[PDB]
């Protein structure tokens, strides 16, 4: 097999603070096989020996959008997106209850605004609903949703 | 006799003429926002806005109605439409919801969304709400919500508006 490699970033402003926060942990896996990798800090992600193919990748993290690249040819050391040029991901799909509905909607900024105003301090703050990451639940949260609103996968 | 509604000011239009289409509640219980999705033709009826007549592009926001106009409480508003497929989606509600609820308040009956359409051709169409796979879980392309936050799953019709131009 050959390696198969990229970036993924979050689609909003980080900070040197939140960028490794939310750049780490998207899952990256090669459709229909075994082979997978996690990103770090940087959103470096590495799958080491892929069989040479036509393949379906698919991201995906809690509270982002799954993305799936259909058609990618792997015939050697493979690089699909660069730290300049990442492959970016969409949050505010927010698994509700435990689940996600493969849309962004207006279900995903009122799950986000029940927890409207606070911050890291407070005991009604969740993590998952800050999805900068910054400390606060705010409308920047809200708008970061509302940048990809009404939105499935197929739009990527 | 729970309902969400369009109500057009006129159903017939002579080409150039604007019909404002109306989107209404009645009787949702601690009414916080909607998401509706309506499919027009877009060969007969160009969408615009109902007020000055400027032409909708994919991003244009819809008129606000009576209700989700209370600034104390955050309202938002998204319009994210195809109009070359003729598809339209807009959305509206608070933010603020503690806020909101300490109001004891409610605002559960009025208009909530105004839309323009300009009659292109003179022939029979329909405007409807329509399913959309970025709201799987809409009951005819349409999602409320309650001050709570979350969405209103039942207990409620949804009435499609009359033909325009039928006959
Ligand atoms: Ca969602
Ligand atoms: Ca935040």
């Amino acid at each position: 097999g050959t390696t198969v490699s990229g970036y993924i970033n979050p689609d909003f402003v980080t900070t040197s603070t939140t960028a490794p926060i939310v750049k780490a942990g998207f899952t990256v896996e090669i459709v229909g096989t075994t082979k997978s990798a996690v990103t770090d800090s940087n959103g470096y992600f590495e799958i080491k020996d892929v069989a040479a193919g036509t393949y379906t990748v698919k991201i995906t993290k809690a509270n982002y959008l799954t993305r799936e690249i259909a058609n990618v040819s792997v015939t050697a050391d493979k690089e699909l997106s660069t730290s300049a040029s990442p492959i970016l991901m969409w949050a505010g799909d927010m698994a509700i209850g435990g689940t996600q509905d493969g849309a962004i909607n207006l279900e995903d900024i009122l799950e986000i605004c029940k927890a409207f105003g606070t911050s890291s301090t407070d005991a009604k703050y969740q993590v998952g609903l800050d999805l900068n990451r910054d400390g606060a639940i705010s409308l920047e949260d809200v708008m970061i949703v509302a940048k990809h609103f009404n939105k499935v996968s197929s739009d990527y | 006799e729970s309902y969400i509604t369009m109500n057009f000011d006129k159903n017939t239009a002579e080409v150039g003429q604007i019909i404002k289409a109306t989107v209404k509640i009645n009787k949702i219980t601690n009414f916080s926002g909607y998401q509706v999705n309506i499919k027009y033709d877009p060969t007969v009826l160009q969408a615009v806005n109902p007020k000055t007549g400027v032409a909708y592009t994919n991003s244009s926001l819809p008129t606000s109605g009576e209700l989700l106009v209370n600034e104390d409480y955050g309202p938002i508003v998204q319009g994210v439409h195809k109009i070359s497929e003729g598809i339209l989606n807009l959305s509206r509600s608070y933010t603020a919801l503690d806020v909101y609820r300490a109001s004891e308040s409610p605002e559960e009956t009025g208009t909530v969304a105004v839309v323009g359409f300009k009659a292109l051709q003179k022939k029979a169409t329909t405007v409807v709400f329509e399913h959309s796979v970025t709201m799987p879980n809409g009951i005819i392309g349409t999602t409320l919500f309650n001050w709570y936050g979350n969405r209103i799953t039942s207990g409620y019709s949804v009435i499609q508006p009359g033909e325009i131009n039928s006959e």
